[PDB]
């Protein structure tokens, strides 16, 4: 997994054209990733799942109404 | 008998008489089979335990008065019988059938309606 | 007991804490109705609850009358188990192993009949029919004797 | 009036016993003495934890010493209840189900339930799919019988061959993963045609690797047709008659090899094996080893149908030109609103398929594979039963293996081309 | 669980959730689950929100304007945009701005458009 | 006068004077169409319903040609294939490229009969493009993307024709004729959502159902609406554990395809307020409590108390069903209570129509018999905002016949003109005895029709002897075999299931005693005079509101959509709603917390089971045990014993009838608590025609958008 991705399709044959001549590889994106990721399992940086939405019901907030 | 061990070809009842026969055939061959059960499966209940289950699982269908209905439990028996004393169930299949092996307990229905309310149906 | 509740019923290994407490559980001695649900083997918890026997109505939103040609056979939500939220994806979980099965039938007598030999408690709706009434184009250009009381936009 | 006639158990139904003839006496040809002293069989559980032949087999068998009183196969291992699923998805998404029967014949597997909803679509596919599927599904018997011999041949013992044609698999799997992008499980075959056109180099690939098969075939003969411990292993062993062949459901080489000349693609043909030349391999003896050679010419004939659909591939689309049973291609969804609609509608929806029911049969790597499917109008099948060979023959393991030695088993579970993922679906 | 700013950041370029039933990434990676964790190694892709405004006013002179994301067969479907409002026209599929040449006056004029127009 | 045709070579009868399209399906034949609608105009305009006609050399609009003596009609030659072949690509030409975007999708009808009719790919590859059109603010309500109308005109012909709200219209011509409201403003009609289901396309689509679900995504549960007192026949989709749109259902009895915008978009309301949990008050601030521990201290606070005779007080809100009131009104009487109160004005007090006679209380000529009615007379209500999908049909029948419409009471802005005849009890006597009296004596089908809110007026007693002796002098016009004139309009879900299980306190002696145990059941709008300081309130709901705020102990229970419930509208007919959705947090069913505390309270409820609270209602009432159906009342003479003879002395004030319903859009718990409703409140306080008015989305002032809905 420390392959870099253009490289991944290069060294498993994908393509013919090695990543040094690929234009593809040269559109500017700063969202991409700019250090390398690599498979994070069985470390502290694996990762972690989680629910990316709110809950679907609210309970009422008591509000006692003073006498 | 030919097929397999405790293979039993299927047959229909002749008539009332005839069925009434292999209802007690049938449990005659349960309730013998019982200590058997035990040491084959290690059963962690007595055979007076065991025996007691054979006899409640004949008296759910006490009440049937329909021969073709009948024809169907027969079956169901023997096909049960075959399973069990060709050691072809696992001790994890028998003791399942044992309703107070299970984490929540056997009565696994409310005692009454204020018991099942107060914990939420159940 | 007259709908009363039958606490000691004998329990099977699919009854758990969401199976309502049964009323009547077939014993095979019904008159006339084969007693499909006594050897089924299907758990008690289907005797207990209650189907829906009903022809669904057209969708408000489409003119298409095919879903309502045939009767339909539907298990109702019980109050408890129909779906909560995992805690670890937030998907949907259930306990209601009928919660995604429903049945089709041609006639109402057909899923009574099926009913009545599972021994599910059921609820016949009969279905809206709508109420005949001419219509004519003619009818948007009707000469007014008097005050236009609308005024029509095609 | 049934069932409340058998209420009270009226007019009992006649049974088979009810109508046994006694056979014709005339022309019919079939104190402690120790000869009345029982023998005691003991019987022994072979799977399937305890290493089998092959796959999830938990054989029950009743021995007399070395030989086979009994054999009962307990089966159900690797059912997954596929045929209840398929109930609960569309057409396109039970296809994918078909990949996972027999699986090591993912393509021909597709191919017969792409048939059989063809049949109640009522549409003929274009040329160009009815050779592609021909021709992969040559490939796909030469990869199962890749598998079936040479493991066949590795249980008796024969490790190499084995090694030798996994690397031929290995070359036949890459044309799989260059078509779909599977190396096993393709889904590439669907009714209407094929997924995707071939990529514009894969024929000439194929080409050349057709040069060196025959090659890679004749090694294989070298170290088993003529090996006498090969032929010790499997002359004589699991005959069965060509009479009782038919009678227990036996298909494909099961039935071949019992001298009955019978292939599905020769007797109803399907795709293109009416444009392509192939002979039937038929044995005489019933015995694994005229199996084995049936098996063995098999290989000859499938890359001799795969040469022919290389020269005879004709041009044109590869699904069915009708984009309410096939998708459209990509650029026609977004570029006009009819394909939109109809690629939303067959990806959500399905397409409809009248309704109906049919049973469609080819000639699997394995023998006779059929489906039966009901269709209820709609979009999803109200009924999709599976008949795989194996299961056929399994069921016959009793009737060719009792009176026989116990170290004869091996053979005739390896003469079966056994995958339990057929057998249990 | 989270101190450190990819805890808490909902994404690098966006501190804020941008839909009303997001769950803030301070409490979905709170609980047990995240407690010997490293949260600079977790997937926190950039918000396609931030960076969508930060595309320029692609002006026209004609009343309607085409859109299919720009690769041709590997855009989306092509649809068809009126730009006659007095208003930023958004594409709804690639949420690319468009604007009418005749609005440009009162855009400009605007304190604050959605999108840079320049 | 049924004439008998031939279609497909199948003969069929039907009325002279049909269209040729309702033929076809009487006869089961399958015609496609945009335009036609059975409840709106014909208008002949998308050209999908083209069909042969024998002897008619031009294909003919199946909906607009009429059904003849002798026609024979072919719907599947090639003539009416190579039809709608042409018509389905004329429709697509223009058509966006937006069904993974289009909130129709999948519940099409575009998609579908192009599928079904059309062929399986276009020919439109124009370079010129497409027509592409202008998006148009039509209020907070309907998401409009105008580029997939396909000129059909059922929103304009509903809105205008229907609905009484013309304001939406077409613009222009040709390619270019645009539907909308020339001048960007809000739709003023509580009936408009109704204008996004008639949308065949996702033109016009719900704003706050905005991309959340795709319909093969939804459990669909047929179930009845308990925000209005008709009983409107709904569809609740669901998914899962939400619910997330409600859709009418057709019944021509009741609602006739039509819901009203409370009933549609008051279901967001369902999960943001909601009590899951008992809540015990202590040192002044609510406290979670289990159920045992809630039980145990209204156990304990009742013997505390030991209330005597109808110290024991229950009030019954709007959304409460029948099994609630009489499993409450069994433990009620066992605590020696007939302390039995409405939520309304004088809800406490005895009303001043019984409820010995059914006929008293109920909308005796059907809601269905106001498709005969000649003559009409509202007294003190409101029915746009009452009653919506009733005053709809009021217009209906008033658009097609000479029908006479005058009301005494506070004048609203009507979508049927009617005679305003005054404001007060004195105007009554008069208008029965003036002009209109004259119309309602000569006239078939008279209907006299009274609010909930003369009810609650302080000369209610004077009303119902006015109204009815009127019903008893003109007899053989009003109350005949066929027919029945007298008509008391609810428009709450609950007043006429408690009328019918005797829900009422009967005398004055029980209306003095002032309480020391008081049960709100549900109830939220009661008056604070009913409710005694020095009480100990308990509050069952489902929503956290005015009622649980004061109360002392509150018990979580259970909404429409997550119980079934038996409802009686306002002209008797008995409804169950079905559960769509399950119980949240530790709620449970309202009548088993009832059945819950009577174990606690030492008065055990018989039954256990629900069948069993349901043999009971039969015994209070039997028609409760016919679903669907409205038992006519016998004696309906006897309604002068109640209504006269009772009545006959009562002090009368003199003042001017009331508006009882202030804003539409807040009239129950549900409602108060939907950021839809809010948001409808809002837009017409401040004329605020905008979509995104308070939603997520870009404004010229909100340019970097916003998350929050409703506010
Ligand atoms: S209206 Fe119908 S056809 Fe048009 S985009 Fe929406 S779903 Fe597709
Ligand atoms: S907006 Fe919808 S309902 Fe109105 S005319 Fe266009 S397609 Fe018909
Ligand atoms: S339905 Fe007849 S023309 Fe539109
Ligand atoms: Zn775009």
């Amino acid at each position: 997994a420390h392959i870099e991705p253009m490289w991944h399709a290069w060294i498993s044959y994908q393509v013919d054209t090695p990543p040094t001549r690929e234009p593809l590889t040269q559109i500017e994106r700063p969202w991409a990733p700019k250090e390398h990721v690599p498979n994070r399992s069985f470390t502290r940086g694996a990762y972690k799942p989680y629910n990316t939405t709110q809950p679907k019901i609210q309970s009422w907030e008591p509000k006692a109404a003073p006498r | 008998v030919q097929p397999t061990k405790f293979a039993v070809t299927v047959r229909q009842s002749r008539n009332w008489a005839d069925a009434k026969q292999r209802v007690i055939a049938a449990y005659r061959a349960w309730i013998r089979a019982a200590p058997e059960i035990q040491t084959m499966y290690s059963i962690p209940f007595p055979v007076s335990h065991i025996r007691t289950r054979i006899r409640q699982e004949f008296e759910r269908h006490r009440y049937v008065n329909k021969l073709n209905v009948v024809d169907v439990l027969l079956q169901q028996s023997n096909a049960d019988f075959q399973e069990t004393m060709n050691f072809w169930r696992q001790q994890s299949h028998v003791m399942a059938f044992f309703k107070e092996e299970h984490f929540r307990g056997e009565k696994r229905l409310p005692s009454n309606f204020i018991t099942g309310f107060l914990e939420g149906r159940n | 007991p007259r709908n009363a509740p039958d606490y000691n019923v004998p329990i099977d290994i699919a009854t758990s804490t969401f199976t309502p407490v049964p009323k009547n559980v077939q014993d095979g001695s019904e008159e006339n109705v084969v007693p499909a649900g006594l050897i089924s083997g299907a758990p008690m918890e289907l005797q207990a609850r209650t189907v829906r026997i009903y022809k669904p109505a057209k969708p408000a939103t489409q003119s298409g009358e095919k879903n309502t040609q045939l009767w339909r056979m539907d298990w109702d939500v019980l109050g408890k188990g129909h779906r909560w939220e995992n805690p670890l994806m937030g998907w949907q979980s259930s306990a209601d192993f009928m919660q995604g099965t429903h049945l089709t039938f041609k006639t109402k007598e057909d899923a009574i009949a099926f009913a009545e030999k599972q021994g599910y408690e059921y609820f016949v709706q009969e279905p809206n029919e709508r109420h005949f009434r001419p219509k004519a184009y003619a009818n948007n250009f009707l000469y007014s004797p008097g005050k236009l009381k609308h005024i029509r936009t095609k | 009036a049934e069932p409340q006639d058998g209420f009270q158990g009226t007019r009992l139904i006649p049974t088979g016993a009810d109508f046994q003839s006694p056979p014709d006496p005339f022309i019919d040809e079939g104190e402690d003495s120790v000869e009345g002293r029982k023998v005691r069989h003991y019987t022994v559980n072979f799977g399937p934890q305890h290493p089998a032949a092959h796959g999830v087999l938990r054989l029950i068998l009743e021995l007399n010493g070395e030989e086979i009183v009994r054999a009962d196969p307990h089966v159900g291992l690797l059912h997954r209840g596929t045929e209840k699923l398929c109930e609960y998805k569309t057409y396109m998404q039970a296809l994918p189900y078909f990949d996972r029967l027999d699986y090591v014949s993912m393509m021909t597997n597709e191919q017969v339930f792409s048939l059989a909803v063809e049949k109640l679509l009522n549409i003929e596919i274009p040329p160009r799919a009815k050779f592609i599927r021909t021709m992969f599904g040559e490939i796909t018997r030469i990869l199962n019988h890749l598998m079936s011999v040479l493991s066949h041949a590795m249980d008796v013992g024969a490790l190499t061959p084995f090694l030798w044609g996994f690397e031929e698999r290995e070359k036949l799997m890459e044309f799989y993963e260059r078509v779909s992008g599977a190396r096993l499980h393709a889904a590439y075959v669907r009714p209407g045609g094929v997924h995707q056109d071939i990529p514009v180099g894969l024929l000439d690939d194929i080409y050349q690797w057709a040069t060196q098969f025959g090659d890679r075939i004749d090694e294989t003969e070298e170290m088993l047709t003529d090996n006498r411990i090969w032929i010790n292993r499997l002359k004589g062993v699991g005959v069965v008659s060509a009479a009782d062949a038919l009678n227990l459901s036996f298909t494909g080489v099961m039935l071949r090899g019992s001298g009955v000349p019978w292939d599905v693609r020769k007797s109803s043909p399907y795709d293109a094996y009416d444009q392509v030349e192939f002979d039937v391999p038929v044995g005489i003896n019933g015995d694994c080893y005229d199996r084995y050679l049936c098996r063995m010419e098999e290989f000859r004939q499938s890359l001799r149908i795969i040469h022919q659909c290389l020269n005879k591939m004709p041009a044109g689309p590869v699904r069915y030109e009708d984009y309410k049973i096939t998708p459209p291609p990509r650029a026609a969804m977004k570029e006009n609103m009819e394909a939109l609609i109809h690629h939303f509608l067959l990806f959500t929806k399905g397409y409809a398929v009248p309704p109906g029911d049919t049973y469609t049969a080819i000639e699997a790597p394995k023998g006779e594979m059929g489906v039966y499917v009901v269709s209820d109008g709609s979009e999803r099948p109200y009924r999709v039963h599976i008949r795989a060979p194996g299961f056929a023959h399994l069921s016959g393991f009793d009737h060719i293996t009792r009176g026989h030695l116990l170290a004869d088993a091996v053979a005739v579970i390896g003469t079966m081309d056994l995958v339990f993922g057929e057998v249990d679906r | 669980t989270g101190r450190p700013a990819s805890a808490v950041m909902q994404a690098p370029n966006r501190a804020e959730v941008w839909s009303r039933s997001q769950r803030p990434r301070s409490e979905a990676m709170a609980g047990p689950r995240f407690e010997q964790t490293d949260f600079d190694a977790q997937p926190r892709p950039w918000a396609a929100i931030e960076l969508i405004h930060k595309q320029p006013v692609r002006w026209t002179h004609d009343r309607i304007v085409a859109c299919d994301g720009g690769g041709g067969p590997h855009g989306h479907p092509k649809i068809y945009i009126n730009t006659d409002k007095p208003e930023i026209a958004t594409c709804n599929y690639c949420g690319l701005p468009f604007a009418n040449e005749h609005h440009r006056k009162y855009l400009e004029s605007l304190p604050q458009t959605s999108y840079p127009l320049n | 006068a049924e004439v008998e045709l031939t279609i497909d070579g199948k003969k069929v009868s039907i009325e002279a004077g049909s269209a040729l399209i309702q033929a076809c399906e009487k006869a089961g034949v399958v015609v496609p169409r945009y335009c036609y609608h059975e409840k709106l105009a014909i208008a002949g305009n998308c050209r999908m319903c083209l069909v042969e006609v024998e002897r008619s050399p031009k294909p003919v609009a199946s909906c607009a040609w009429p059904v003849q003596a002798g026609m024979v009609v072919k719907t599947n030659s090639p003539l009416t294939h190579k039809a709608r072949e042409g018509v389905m690509e004329f429709l697509l030409a223009n058509h966006p490229l937006d069904c993974p975007i289009c909130d129709q999708g999948g519940e099409c009808d575009l998609q579908d009969q192009s599928m079904r009719y059309g062929a399986d790919r276009g020919r439109f590859h124009e370079i010129g493009g497409k027509r592409a059109v202008e998006d148009k603010n039509i209020g907070p309500l309907i998401k409009t993307s105008m580029n997939r109308c396909i000129h059909c005109t059922r929103c304009v012909r509903f809105m205008n024709d229907i609905a009484g709200a013309p304001e939406l219209g077409s613009t222009g011509r040709g390619n270019d004729l645009q539907i909308g409201t020339y001048l960007e403003k809000n739709l003023d009609s509580e009936l408009s959502g109704n204008v996004i289901d008639l949308c065949p396309v996702g033109a016009l689509t719900s704003k706050p159902y905005a991309f959340r679900a795709r319909p093969w995504e939804l459990k669909r549960t047929e179930s009845i609406d308990v925000l209005d007192g008709l009983g409107s026949n709904i569809r609740v989709d669901s998914r899962g554990l939400e619910v997330m749109r409600i859709l009418p259902r057709l019944n021509d009895d009741v609602n006739e395809e039509w819901i009203n915008d409370k009933t549609r978009f008051a279901c967001d309301g369902l999960k943001t307020q909601r009590l899951t949990m008992p809540l015990v008050r202590r040192d002044g601030k609510f406290e979670p409590a289990t159920w045992e521990q809630a039980l145990t201290e209204i156990a304990h606070a009742y013997q505390t108390l030991a209330p005597k005779e109808n110290e024991f007080k229950v009030i019954a809100g709007q959304l409460v069903e029948v099994e609630s009131l009489v499993a409450m009104k069994d433990l009620a009487n066992r605590l020696g209570s007939e302390n039995l109160a409405l939520d309304f004005p004088g809800g406490s007090q005895p009303l001043a129509h019984g409820v010995d006679i059914r006929s008293n209380y109920l909308f005796n000529s059907k809601i269905w018999g106001i498709e005969e009615a000649d003559a009409i007379l509202l007294v003190g209500t409101n029915p746009r905002h009452e009653a919506a999908v009733l005053n709809a049909r009021i217009r209906k029948q008033w658009l097609r016949s000479d029908l006479e419409i005058a009301a005494v009471g506070q004048p609203w802005e009507s979508t049927f003109d009617y005679e305003h005849l005054g404001t007060d009890l004195a105007a009554l006597k008069n208008a029965l005895s003036g002009p209109f009296g004259e119309k309602l004596k000569k006239a078939k089908r008279p209907m006299i029709i009274v609010g909930s809110g003369v009810t609650e007026h302080p000369d209610a007693k004077a009303f119902y002897e006015t109204v009815w002796s009127f019903v008893e002098k003109n007899a053989s016009n009003f109350l005949t075999e066929e027919w029945c004139g007298y008509n008391v309009l609810q428009r709450a879900a609950s007043r006429a299931g408690a009328f019918e299980v005797g829900f009422v306190v009967p005398s004055p002696e029980v209306a003095a005693t002032k309480p020391k145990f008081v049960w709100l059941l549900g109830a939220d709008e009661f008056d604070p005079a009913d409710v005694p300081k020095d009480a100990f309130i308990v509050y069952q709901g489902h929503h956290g509101d005015r009622g649980a705020e004061i109360a002392d102990i509150v018990l979580p229970g259970a909404a429409y959509t997550e119980k079934a419930g038996t409802y009686v509208n306002t002209e008797g007919r008995v409804q169950m709603t079905r559960a769509a959705t399950g119980l949240p947090g530790a709620a449970r069913t309202d009548w088993k917390i009832i059945r819950a505390v009577s174990e606690f309270l030492g008065v055990p409820l018989p039954y256990d089971d629900v069948a069993q609270l349901r043999d009971r209602m039969a015994e209070i009432s039997p028609a409760l045990a016919a679903y669907d159906v409205v038992e006519p009342v016998a004696l309906r003479h006897l309604s002068k014993v109640q209504l006269v003879d009772q009545n006959k002395g009562a002090k009368v004030t003199g003042e001017p009838l009331k508006k009882v319903v202030e804003n539409f859009y807040f009239t129950d718990v549900i409602s108060r608590s939907s950021p839809t409703m809010a948001r409808c409140s809002a837009a017409k306080e401040t004329g605020d025609p905008r979509t995104n008015f308070m939603a997520p989305g870009m404004e010229e002032d909100r340019p970097m958008g916003q998350i929050a809905y409703g506010a």
